[PDB]
């Protein structure tokens, strides 16, 4: 009666105070996910610098990233879970305009349309890498494939003045249509509540880290500044 | 050929049940006397989760029950006193499932990893892991100690055995996800509701489906059986809620209203079966007749979106839980 | 014109404990305003709420009737009370400027940076270092004048003015306004500067598809403390460096304006959506 | 699978079904009968309530 009361008034303290340790670790952690459009190359990124899991820090700070491989299906209802997280990573292959495998280019671009317009995700921001720039530039640098054959817009396009080509024009014009081509998704769709991050990326960079840290950052320096009407 | 005849067997099966429809059920209890108003007050808030809140199940006893929150933990609360009694951790921090044995010795829990895991609770270490599923697992319900029932995201419910970790039997013919599942009084029959808009009545001994419902628009969320087990309700993201039964094999009643627009996420019954509790996407509860279709109470006390329901075996309380990280009693 | 005025300073009491308590019980009742920041912001408002309930309505009945009755011990507690109240809101605003340097310019380090037991034991050591600057050396007669005038004041029941000496006058002065004004100016320079560097960094990577709000917002919020607080901290060190130089007049009408300052803060740092639908709610 | 569909569909439309007018009165029935006992319908007196 008396002696029972106690009891359990001393278990719950010894709970609570574990609570609070847990907390602090739980408050001090990122979490990203990590999209595909099917063979784009997203296992090299991750090898190089159910659901999988993988844990890594920079600059003493914890990141915590999420593979999912074990759901594969054209309807994602699991992807109401992930809206608390800092960014989601989409991972595209920019050298398969003529694969038809219609071409995967196109769906790669609803994909990303339909993850942008999502009632759930509607706060959270996307870091776009276009990978495989070496087949791209191999691909375009040869004279029988053509980009406008497959995507008639390429007829009437030209390359931007403020850009920052290394490289050939050809391929410079290329790789700045593809990615305008998800830019211009991007902009119309929100206003101010999340952005976009794209870069391109090849089988030898070893810098992405640096990137997704530098992208975490400016996102979170971002919403502070938009919630303290400053921005 | 073969598409002919499905065309022709499907034809007479609306036939079959057109004709059976001598009334409908709204016209009976006109002349019932209304339930008037309810109104009811929170009597305990529970506190202790870091995360968003999925999954909830009463114990037998009435006393206590588990939760499951995205943080990673699997609390059991004590419900009279709040205080809390475990604090499991989790492998795996996607969680979206959980049940509580009629014994009250076993917890069992599953999520994005394809896995169900059952703890012992009196011995709290894991026991046993149930793997076979390809899809992420949506609900789990005991029948006994020593077997229980799962349906998982490929479109297959399965029946466990968890002395040897076997698929007994396999139910198959949905062509979504199955969302939920529950459990007949006398653990013979169950039903399940996908994505494909469709439910099912299916025979845990013997194995086969036995009758198909296919009244609703979009996906069912929630469904729960009626405490007399000759019918059962459902609910969906298109606003409606309907009652089906069993025996004339047909939709009785729908339960919408004109100013409501979002989805609806779980539902329950109450002892007596005449109040229906649906939880929504806007925030807060509402409460129904079951006999009649109007509406006699709200319930807003909750910051997000309300994600599980339940009512007590012995049906004086009714506990809620949403995704700020909060449990709430109401009596 | 009594009358007139009378009315005008009913209307300021009225203004001050009406926001005050409406933005306290806001935040106590509901649970999703418990935030570390809102710490500051409660202590604020508590702060403003004792000046008006206890400073300016005996004020204005000693302007008003041109006399003290309370006797020479509750005028010496009524200063006191001022002073106490004056110092320890100024100094939140400092707080609160600190704070949102440290989330804005290191996001990474902001949680672990600031915890609820940092936030309390930094609000208490700002109430006591006000204590100890309004408390100590007035009840003590540190602060007491010199000349025969502020003598036959002191000992006059019916009189309750104030004089002071060069020493408090100053060093009161600057732990108030001085040190917590060049600490706002810093940090709200670095602020700007981030905020200009981000909008340049997307105009950059999105201009084709498509410095205001941040300018207006900082003006707003310098400007109004500034033009509330920054004259009467300047009469307030040249009276005692030249005597003749200022009235009595303007020094209370300045006092006054600086008085204004506590019925704007609701409005300047309680505008937000959780903050609007918490005031319909209620 | 396309035989598998049609034997299900021949399975099942073989069943024997009673019409809404029993059906409808056997639930009014049983929630006229156990209405007694539900305390949700009806509060308790906190004498009785475990929760307040
Ligand atoms: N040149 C080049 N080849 C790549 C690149 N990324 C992947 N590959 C090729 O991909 C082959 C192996 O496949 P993975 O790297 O695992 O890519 P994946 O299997 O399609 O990954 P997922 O489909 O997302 O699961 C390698 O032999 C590479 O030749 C790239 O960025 N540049
Ligand atoms: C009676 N009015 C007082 C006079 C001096 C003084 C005030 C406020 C803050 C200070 O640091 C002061 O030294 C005024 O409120």
């Amino acid at each position: 009666q008396r002696n029972e009361e106690k009891a359990q008034r001393e278990a719950n303290k010894k709970i609570e105070k574990q609570l609070q340790k847990d907390k602090q670790v739980y408050r001090a952690t990122h979490r990203l996910l990590l999209l595909g459009a099917g063979e784009s190359g997203k296992s090299t990124i991750v090898k190089q610098m159910g659901i999988f899991e993988t844990k890594f820090q920079v600059d003493k700070v914890n990141f915590h990233m999420f593979d999912v491989g074990g759901q594969r299906d054209e309807r994602r209802k699991w992807i109401q879970c992930f809206n608390d997280v800092t960014a989601i990573i989409f991972v595209v292959a920019s050298s398969s305009y003529n694969m038809v495998i219609t071409n995967r280019l196109q769906e790669a671009l609803n994909l990303f349309k339909s993850i942008w317009n999502n009632r759930w995700l509607r706060t959270i921001s996307v870091i776009l890498f276009l990978n495989k720039q070496d087949l791209l530039a191999e691909k375009v640098l040869a004279g029988k494939s053509k980009i406008e054959d497959y995507f008639p817009e390429f007829a009437r396009y030209t390359t931007p003045e403020d850009a920052t080509p290394e490289e050939d024009p050809r391929v410079t014009r290329a790789k700045y249509f593809i990615r305008d081509e998800f830019l211009r998704i991007s902009t119309a769709s929100g206003d101010g509540r999340h952005y976009c991050y794209p870069h391109f990326t090849c089988a030898v960079d070893t810098e992405n880290i640096r990137r997704v840290f530098n992208d975490c950052r400016d996102i979170i320096q971002r919403m502070h500044l938009r919630q303290y009407e400053l921005l | 050929q073969l598409r002919q005849e499905a065309e022709q067997l499907k034809n007479q099966i609306r036939d079959a049940r057109k004709a059976c429809a001598d009334a409908t059920l709204s016209q009976i209890t006109n002349n019932i006397d209304p339930v008037g108003r309810i109104q009811m007050r929170t009597r305990r808030t529970l506190r202790g989760h870091l995360a968003k809140i999925y999954a909830m199940h009463w114990g037998t006893d009435s006393r206590l029950l588990v939760s499951a929150s995205q943080d990673g933990k699997l609390i059991i609360w004590d419900s009279y006193t709040t205080n809390k009694v475990h604090a499991i951790p989790l492998r795996s921090s996607w969680v979206m499932t959980c049940a509580y044995a009629p014994s009250g010795n076993y917890v069992a829990c599953g999520g994005l990893d394809n896995i169900c895991s059952i703890y012992n609770l009196k011995t709290v270490r894991v026991s046993r892991e149930l793997a076979g599923h390809t899809g992420y697992l949506s609900c789990c319900r005991f029948l006994d100690d020593n077997q229980i029932v799962t349906s998982s995201g490929d479109t297959t419910c399965a029946l466990w055995d968890i002395e040897t970790g076997q698929q007994t039997t396999t139910f198959t013919g949905h062509t979504g996800d199955v969302m939920s599942l529950s459990l007949a009084p006398d653990t013979r029959l169950f039903v399940s509701g996908a994505c494909d808009a469709s439910a099912k009545l299916w025979d845990v001994r013997e194995g086969m489906c036995r009758q198909t419902f296919t009244g609703h628009e979009s996906d069912i969320n929630a469904i729960c059986f009626f405490p007399n087990g000759n019918a059962f309700a459902t609910g969906s993201d298109d606003a409606t809620c309907r009652l089906f039964d069993l025996r004339a094999d047909q939709e009785l009643m729908t339960y919408s209203h004109d100013n409501i627009i979002c989805g609806i996420t779980s539902v329950s019954f109450s002892k007596s079966g005449r109040l229906l509790l649906a939880g929504y996407d806007d925030f807060n509860c509402n409460v129904w007749d079951a006999l009649k279709a109007d509406r006699a109470g709200v319930l807003a006390g909750h910051d997000n979106r309300v994600s599980c329901l339940g009512v007590t075996d012995d049906g004086m309380a009714v506990a809620t839980g949403s995704w700020d990280s909060f449990l709430k009693i109401w009596n | 014109w009594v009358v007139g005025m009378g009315i005008v300073m009913s209307l300021i009491v009225l203004a001050i404990v009406f926001g005050n308590v409406l933005v306290i019980t806001a935040i106590a009742k509901f649970e999703r305003l418990q935030t570390v920041t809102n710490y500051f912001i409660t202590s604020l408002a508590c702060a403003d709420l004792v000046m008006g309930l206890a400073v300016v309505p005996f004020g204005a009945a000693h302007i008003l009737t041109k006399t003290w009755t309370f006797g020479n011990f509750w005028c010496e507690f009524w200063t006191s009370i001022d002073v106490l109240c004056v110092t320890a809101s100024i100094e939140t605003l400092c707080v609160i400027a600190v704070d949102r340097y440290f989330a804005i310019t290191s996001p990474f380090k902001y949680q672990s940076l600031l915890t609820k037991n940092k936030a309390r034991v930094i609000i208490l050591m700002v109430w006591i270092v006000s204590g100890l600057t309004s408390f100590l050396p007035i009840q003590m007669h540190w602060y007491r004048a010199t000349h025969q005038e502020a003598i036959n004041c002191y000992a006059e029941e019916t009189c309750c003015d104030f004089f002071t000496n060069q020493a408090y006058a100053i060093a009161s002065s600057i732990v108030s306004f001085y040190v917590p004004l060049v600490i706002m100016v810093f940090v709200y320079s670095r602020v700007f500067q981030e905020a200009k560097r981000q909008l340049q960094k997307i105009d950059k990577s999105e201009g084709r598809f498509h410095e205001h709000k941040a300018l207006k917002t900082l003006g707003i919020i310098m400007g109004t403390f500034t033009l509330c607080w920054l004259p009467f901290f300047i009469v307030n060190i040249v009276h005692v460096i030249q005597d003749n130089l200022i009235r009595k007049e303007v020094y209370i009408l300045l006092n006054w304006i600086g008085y204004v300052n506590s019925g704007f803060n609701p409005l300047i740092y309680c505008r937000s959506p959780d903050f609007r639908i918490a005031f319909q709610e209620l | 699978q396309a035989r598998k569909l049609v034997e299900q569909l021949k399975m099942e439309a073989n069943i024997d079904r009673i019409k809404v007018s029993k059906a409808a009165a056997d639930l009014m029935a049983y929630c006229e009968a156990h209405a007694k006992e539900d305390p949700l319908l009806t509060p308790v007196p906190a004498s009785e309530n475990p929760f307040r």
